[PDB]
RNA sequence: UCGAUGCAACGCGAAGAACCUUACCUGGUCUUGACAUAUCUAGAAUCCUGCAGAGAUGCGGGAGUGCCUUCGGGAAUUAGAAU
RNA sequence: CCAGGGAACUCUAAGGAUACUGCCAGUGACAAACUGGAGGAAGGCGGGGACGACGUCAAGUCAUCAUGGCCCUUACGACCAGGGCUACACACGUGCUACAAUGGUAGGUACAGAGGGCAGCUACACAGCGAUGUGAUGCGAAUCUCAAAAAGCCUAUCGUAGUCCGGAUUGGAGUCUGCAACUCGACUCCAUGAAGUAGGAAUCGCUAGUAAUCGCGGAUCAGAAUGCCGCGGUGAAU
């Protein structure tokens, strides 16, 4: 029942990991079935394929917030702090990876007389 | 060009003169006619040195806090000054409102007491430069850690207007922790109007 | 930037074949950051050439016409007492696949094929025995380095 | 346009107006600055002084004018 | 169970005092369900700050809305005949449901 | 090469469009690479301090192919203000024309 | 196929091709196709004449390019003839409906 | 603005107040649908014949100091370049400078 | 209508012109005046109306007689008498 | 909010902790400092914003406001109706929408943030092709609502055509707001279907959650954004 909070962008999962088969229930519903694009199918078993223990843990995930990318990265994260938890000397190899930090960059805002938060008017020469 | 002194530090180091929360509907009336209320009062009150009002008020009545330098000309003999404008106060503003006088114990560390004597000694016709060094000089011998004040205009009369300033100590205007007094006040002279601007630091 | 070597981003493998030459082309072909979409026509170009070729190694067959395209010579404009001649120096390898892949990408782009996957798979079967435009312009360019050869 | 519950609009001064002329059936203008109105099939026939905003412009409603405001036959910009 | 929900401006005026209406019920012998805070409304102003051009030299204001609510787990006579003398008004504002 | 010819809070007359397109296309003829020109005559003060002698202005803003070269005068009399502006022009026009044609030896 | 007296094109599908007389767009093609049997998906090549036939009559229902032209030019011309100030920019070729006849009326100017 | 625009907009509310619960009825009464055809007609020919200022769409909200047409903002009630003034001297409880 | 005029004017004032806004034009109107104080003549203000007019306005009819001090009368109020 | 009524978690919003070249290895004048490494969420200014020195341009604003002087006082003041600021041989500056197949259309199926709501938002039902209309409900809101996010994913079709691209213009019929939609409103429906097939010289923005692209809000506002100010989604190349 080791459980770890991951975030990205807006998205915050709430993941629990138990010793398991591999059945993974993202938001109550399987992940190839909740993450319709691939790149976001990845994400979620790169920390357990990492360390190759892809069928050893049962995964209850609970993503909220964010885009579908965002909340592939949030689940990411959430179960590398579950699998941190879960073991101490997984960091050593799970940080190499850059999977335990967590991601800060956020939409910068729009900032006034620009367009978007660097984009700025044109003017003819 | 320069951001007003108390506004960049009105939640940093710093607080409102005014105190009362109203619904988006009442903020518009509650607004309006607390600016009725300062701009009546600092008419009215111009004999006397007034410096800062806080126009606080709580649900009904109001409790306007004026701060002053000359208690006895604002408040009256036996409180008969105080009291009559007090009626004009409530018959103008909503429910009846008390008004308290606190006294600001060093005139010449307020900002806004600097501002306008050296705004009526211009009126008066007192030579411009030596009303700015009076002033630089009393404030940073009453304890101040530093004056800065300027003028701007037609300085004795001439036709090409200019600014002169003069600073005294540290005023440093880009530190958000500075307790930088500042006032701007003008001298309507009778060749145009006159700014005067003073900041004054005194601590952290 | 005259400045320091900034550090350059970390790409992210495709998921088909996990390779990051893939998903730097991926990245290539994407536009308006349509991710998704760049991936499926580079996925439908290589399983076609794929299928056509009988190959069962996609990854090992376009790193193959990667490299038979990437540049070896390039001619940049230097500058001596206010003078223009073209200096033929080496590329640089970052540089090398990078070209490559633009070379590839915008030969593509101006082919006759329905979909861009079509035309992606023509390209590069093209590119695997050292035709199309991609080869094209490499040999050009090989051109005017060669017929530099002279400014060091 | 305008919704059709709500009918035509017609300005009260411009109708009784027009209301008096019919009655009467008299030819000299009816000389008015509301050009907002709405031309009735009432008004079909007699003559108008509708304001352009400088002077005022004659308009003899015909048969084929109703369903049209007034300001419609009276220009307000000229060029030339 | 009387409900009392506080509205202000400040941030430490409204903490303050949900702090003493807290206080007063945690100290007259009752039980509190804490201060929960509430999503705060933060609404915003552009104020272009020239007279008359250079639309991009603005001014970004912000008024805040703060709001907190408390809820007493049994109204306790002693307890509640306090509320009404807790007279804090003059920067906070202080509905009760008393439902 | 494009000429525009606009004033502001004066009326530019057909006498001040001949006055500068005279002007413009002697300039123009000793340079053909000129991309544009854009002519504003103003009248940016009274003299209500100094008597005019900078009443009426005329600036010009050239474009070239890889620079801009503006030039302005201030004058109390608009034609001046016009012919001391063309003046300008010309020598920055023959200045730039002079160093592009010395940048090849 | 030909309908209304103009030959659309029968390489496409019907819904497609009804549009191409005048007075018939993608809607009224859709409502003529429910109107009698014809899924929208089927070319005018596999039409029957029999369909053909119910098509033809169920086009005459609706204004086309023969009374339709008529019709709009009626009723431009009306405007036109009356002097109102829709006619008067219908005579002067320029945009009647409130648009900027100041920069943008090019598709009026030419 | 203008004295004579300052009053002029005073007295065009003047009459919006003076005629505000008679519009509320009369409204409702054009609106109800249980209402004869030839009442609500009528009713709302009444509404036509009303005033021209009566209606608060002739009304123009404007800066309580200056009287300032343009940069209104409802919750203060103040057009920007008063708003601005009384915000930096702090007069305007709540409202600071905003960043984030 | 006016202002803004190289970068740093030209989706700028204007965070929003059908009327209003409005500053411009045509026409119809008023002159201490739409708005403030000096004043004395009547009246609680205020509400509902009729006609004429495009409206601004003009000419007429009904209900009400405030409040505190009280026979000097006063915070407001409608139409001028003039500087 | 939902791990097992719970007080765990997410979240909300107040107070704090952390980060300091603190430690290691080097280079450096026995220095400041620099280069790399560990730990850590963050490393050397972590990202972004506010904050704009003395002065410059007689820069802008007397039309927000105030103000010296000058000028008009049956008028340059004031009230009202109608027109006008929306005109068009034209040029220029900012944008938006396209020219398509990395796409158009029709079916399903997901994933946000931020902000607004009595000067209102509207569940739901019925009528309507639709804009909307009638009845009625919840909500001064973390309660009810605006509101469905769109790009995305799956299927079918179109098959390179001025077309199933594009959506200007114009004809007809309507809905709302408003005393009033002619000048001169925004939306809806039917019909038409214009230029436009990637743009000369020249020229502009952007170094990372950026550019590009996709939607959603707000201020002003009775109605009237392709502007402005914001918000998140996907997300590069160098």
């Amino acid at each position: 029942r080791n459980y770890g909070t991951g975030r990205r962008k807006t998205s915050t999962a709430r993941v629990f990991l138990a010793k398991g088969t591999g059945s993974i229930v993202v938001n109550g519903k399987p992940l190839d079935e909740y993450f319709s694009r691939e790149t976001s199918r990845m994400v979620v078993r790169q920390p357990l394929e990492l360390l190759d223990s892809p069928t050893a843990y049962d995964l209850y995930i609970t993503v909220k917030g964010g885009g579908i990318s965002g909340q592939a990265g949030a689940i990411r994260h959430g179960i590398t702090r579950a699998l941190i938890e879960l073991d101490d000397t997984n960091k050593p190899a799970l940080k190499a990876a850059g999977f335990v930090t967590r991601d800060s960059r956020q939409v910068e805002r729009k900032k006034l007389g620009l367009r978007k938060a660097r984009k700025r008017p044109q003017f003819s020469k | 060009q320069k951001v007003h002194p108390i506004g960049i530090r009105l939640g940093v180091v710093k607080k409102h003169n005014a105190n009362w929360y109203a619904s988006p509907k009442q903020y518009s009336e509650y607004l309006i006619n607390d600016i009725q209320v300062r701009e009546y009062l600092r008419k009215k009150l111009d004999s006397a040195m007034i410096s800062n009002i806080m126009i606080e008020r709580p649900t009904g009545a109001a409790k306007i806090t004026i701060a002053t330098a000359r208690p006895g000309i604002v408040i009256g003999k036996k409180g008969e000054d105080i009291e009559r404008l007090q009626k004009e106060l409530t018959k103008m503003m909503g429910v009846p409102a008390q008004v308290n006088i606190e006294e600001i114990t060093s005139p010449d560390l307020d900002a806004r007491l600097v501002a306008d004597g050296i705004g009526s000694q211009l009126e008066r016709r007192v030579m411009f430069r030596r009303a700015m060094k009076r002033a630089v000089q009393n404030s940073m011998r009453s304890g101040a850690k530093g004056i800065k004040v300027e003028l701007s205009g037609r300085l004795g009369g001439a036709e090409i207007a200019r600014t002169e300033w003069y600073r005294e100590g540290r005023v440093p205007l880009h530190t958000l922790r500075a307790d930088i007094d500042y006032a701007s006040v003008r001298a309507e002279t009778t060749y145009g109007t006159i700014g005067v601007k003073v900041w004054i630091f005194r601590g952290e | 930037p005259r400045r320091r070597v900034v550090a350059t981003r970390e790409i992210l493998p495709d998921p088909k074949f996990g390779s990051q030459t893939i998903a730097k082309f991926i990245n290539h072909v994407m536009s308006h950051g349509k991710k998704s979409t760049a991936e499926r026509i580079v996925y439908g170009a290589l399983e076609t050439v794929a299928q056509k070729r009988n190959i069962e190694d996609p990854v090992a067959f376009f790193e193959d016409v990667l490299e038979n395209v990437r540049p070896m010579v390039e001619v940049k404009a230097r500058r001596v007492g206010g003078a223009t001649y073209q200096v033929p120096m080496e590329v640089r390898p970052s540089r090398r696949t990078a070209l490559a892949m633009r070379w590839l990408a915008e030969a593509a782009a101006k082919r006759s094929e329905k979909s861009m996957a079509l035309r992606l798979a023509g390209e590069l079967s093209d590119a695997s025995e050292g035709k199309g435009n991609a080869m094209k312009k490499r040999d050009e360019v090989h051109r005017m380095a060669d017929a530099n050869k002279a400014f060091s | 346009p305008r919704s059709l519950k709500k009918g035509p609009f017609i300005d009260a001064h411009l109708f009784a107006k027009v209301e008096n002329a019919l009655e009467t059936n008299s030819r000299k203008p009816i000389k008015t600055w509301s050009r907002r109105s709405m031309i009735l099939p009432q008004m079909v026939g007699l003559t108008l002084s509708v304001h352009n905003g400088r002077t005022h412009v004659p308009v003899i409603v015909s048969e084929q004018m109703v369903g049209h405001k007034l300001g419609e036959f009276a220009p307000t910009r000229t060029y030339r | 169970r009387i409900r009392i929900r506080l509205k202000s401006f400040d941030h430490r005026l409204i903490d303050q005092s949900a702090q003493e209406i807290v206080d007063t019920a945690k100290r007259t012998g009752a039980q509190v369900c804490g201060p929960v805070p509430l999503p705060t409304r933060i609404e915003r102003f552009n104020v272009l700050t020239s007279p008359h051009v250079n639309k991009d030299a603005r001014d970004q204001y912000e008024i805040r809305t703060h709001k907190r609510m408390v809820d007493i787990v049994q109204p306790t006579d002693k307890t509640v005949d306090a509320l009404m003398k807790l007279d804090l008004a003059a920067g906070v504002d202080v509905q009760i449901a008393l439902g | 090469m494009n000429v525009t010819i606009r004033g502001h809070h004066i009326t530019v007359t057909e006498a001040m469009n001949n006055a500068v397109h005279d002007k413009l296309t002697k300039i123009a003829r000793h340079f053909d690479q000129i991309q544009s020109i854009q002519v504003i005559l103003s009248l940016d003060n009274s003299g209500a301090s100094d008597g005019g002698q900078k009443s009426h202005k005329a600036e010009a803003i050239m474009r070239v192919s890889g620079q801009e070269m503006f030039v302005q005068a201030l004058e109390d009399d608009m034609y001046k203000a016009i012919n001391e502006m063309a003046d300008k022009l010309d020598r920055q026009v023959s200045k730039y024309k002079t160093r592009l044609e010395r940048n090849k030896v | 196929a030909r309908i209304a007296g103009v030959n659309i094109p029968d390489n496409k599908h019907a819904v497609i091709s009804l549009t191409y007389i005048f007075g018939v767009g993608r809607t009224t093609a859709q409502k003529i196709l429910e109107a009698v049997g014809i899924a929208p998906t089927t070319k005018v090549s596999q039409l029957d004449d029999i369909q053909l036939d119910a098509i033809r009559a169920q086009v005459a229902n609706y204004m086309t390019e023969g009374d339709l032209r008529r019709e709009v030019s009626m009723n431009i011309k009306r405007l036109v003839d009356l002097g109102c100030y829709r006619g008067i920019r219908h005579r002067r070729n320029l945009p009647v409906r409130g648009q900027n006849t100041k920069n943008n009326a090019r598709t009026r100017k030419g | 603005a203008k004295k004579s625009m300052i009053n002029r907009e005073l007295k065009r509310e003047k009459e919006v107040a003076k005629y505000a619960d008679k519009r509320t009825k009369l409204k409702e009464t054009i609106s109800d649908m249980n209402a004869s055809d030839e009442v609500r007609m009528d009713a709302m020919l009444e509404l036509q014949a009303l005033p021209r200022n009566s209606s608060p769409v002739r009304l123009r909200n404007r800066c309580a100091i200056t009287g300032r047409p343009h940069g209104y903002f409802r919750k203060f009630g103040l057009s920007r370049n008063m708003l601005r003034e009384r915000v930096m001297q702090g007069d305007v409880p709540g409202v600071r400078k905003a960043s984030w």
